[PDB]
């Protein structure tokens, strides 16, 4: 029952600090520029949904589009892979964006 | 420089899945400091920045009463808007409100705002003179006529020039160690080969505050306006922000490009070269 | 400080 001009979320998955294996960090998924505000966001570790993930309070930008930050503490390693999964009315299927230490 | 206070509220209906949800957040500049969530258990305005926790119990009582009243008003406003537009109850609709004020370095009032959006599009907005309204469509003109008859703009003008400015000035003093800071961007460049004929040069800005920043790429002093990839400025989670810009460069031409960084924490803009 | 007044559209 979406209403108004739909805008697809822009998704970024990244760490708070440059990654160093064995060093505690935060894994972030920032979703922005979307409408309507109904959205599902998860952080994944090796393809599996991470349980203790926090998120910011829904807010929006000058153009009225919404943004949210999902985040969890994590200690990266050389082998472990991480990703963000997003579902939104504008997406035909959930979108999974893998974490790349260089983005 | 100048400073701003903003409150942002979102009301969303969810037909068949419960009553509408109301969420409000308050910001000074790019720092959130309160929230209210109609779904949450506390049913209180809650602190979200260290420097607001020193407010006494009657602050929290008063702020809770004001925001809960707004929550109820905007829930009824979703109903009214449905009627104005003759829209079906089956659809999920959104009502957003923004209000707040700007002050200068000396604390003087610079601008006030009080505006609404329905389903993501302008609905009605208080004009800069704080005396008149801009109505976006025929439904909002019904509202405009109603608010003109009830002299709503007079009350909002009084809030914006009075209470709003007083609170912002006080928050800036109470959180001065944190709100009156500028963290300049830490900058660097990375290089990522694509094929054997092309590679990506990425120019990075990290750890900066406030979030406003400009990153641009040039080739031989000429701007690369259309061949640059620029991501949205993003929170680090610790009160600072991050951003990068990237250009695709033919292999061997890296040294033709320069990245340029403007930020209010930099006494002079930067030029980076690979 | 939150607005002291909301109003119906």
């Amino acid at each position: 029952g979406s209403s108004g001009i739909q805008r697809t979320p822009k998704i970024q998955v990244y760490s708070r600090h440059p990654a160093e294996n064995g060093k505690s960090n935060f894994l972030n998924c920032y979703v922005s520029g979307f409408h309507p505000s109904d959205i599902e966001v998860d952080l994944l570790k090796n393809g599996e949904r991470i349980e203790k993930v926090e998120h910011s309070d829904l807010s929006f930008s000058k153009d009225w589009s919404f943004y949210l930050l999902y985040y969890t503490e994590f200690t990266p390693t050389e082998k472990d892979e991480y990703a963000c999964r997003v579902n939104h009315v504008t997406l035909s299927q959930p979108k999974i964006v893998k974490w790349d230490r260089d983005m | 420089g100048s400073h701003s206070m903003r409150y942002f509220s979102t009301s969303v209906s969810r037909p068949g899945r419960g009553e509408p949800r109301f969420i409000a957040v308050g910001y000074v500049d790019d720092t959130q400091f309160v929230r209210f969530d109609s779904d949450a258990a506390s049913q209180r305005m809650e602190p979200r920045a260290p420097w607001i926790e020193q407010e006494g119990p009657e602050y929290w009582d008063e702020e809770t009463g004001k925001v809960k009243a707004h929550s109820q008003t905007d829930r009824e406003n979703l109903r009214i808007a449905l009627r104005y537009y003759n829209q079906s109850e089956a659809g999920s609709h959104t009502l957003q409100m923004m209000f707040g004020c700007d002050v200068g370095s000396d604390g003087r009032f610079l601008r006030g705002y009080h505006q609404y959006a329905y389903d993501g599009k302008d609905y009605i907005a208080l004009k800069e003179d704080l005396r008149s309204w801009t109505a976006a469509d025929m439904a909002a003109q019904i509202t405009k006529r109603k608010w003109e008859a009830a002299h709503v703009a007079e009350q909002q003008r009084a809030y914006l020039e009075g209470t709003c400015v007083d609170g912002l000035r006080r928050y800036l003093e109470n959180g001065k160690e944190t709100l009156q800071r500028t963290d300049p961007p830490k900058t660097h460049m990375t290089h990522h080969p694509i094929s054997d004929h092309e590679a990506t040069l990425r120019c990075w800005a990290l750890g900066f505050y406030p979030a406003e920043i400009t990153l641009t790429w040039q080739r031989d002093g000429e701007d690369q306006t259309q061949d640059t990839e620029l991501v949205e400025t993003r929170p680090a989670g610790d009160g600072t922000f991050q951003k990068w810009a990237a250009v695709v460069v033919p292999s061997g031409e890296e040294q033709r490009y320069t990245c340029h960084v403007q930020h209010e924490g930099l006494p002079k803009p930067l030029t980076l070269r690979w | 400080t939150y607005i002291k007044w909301p109003w119906w559209v």
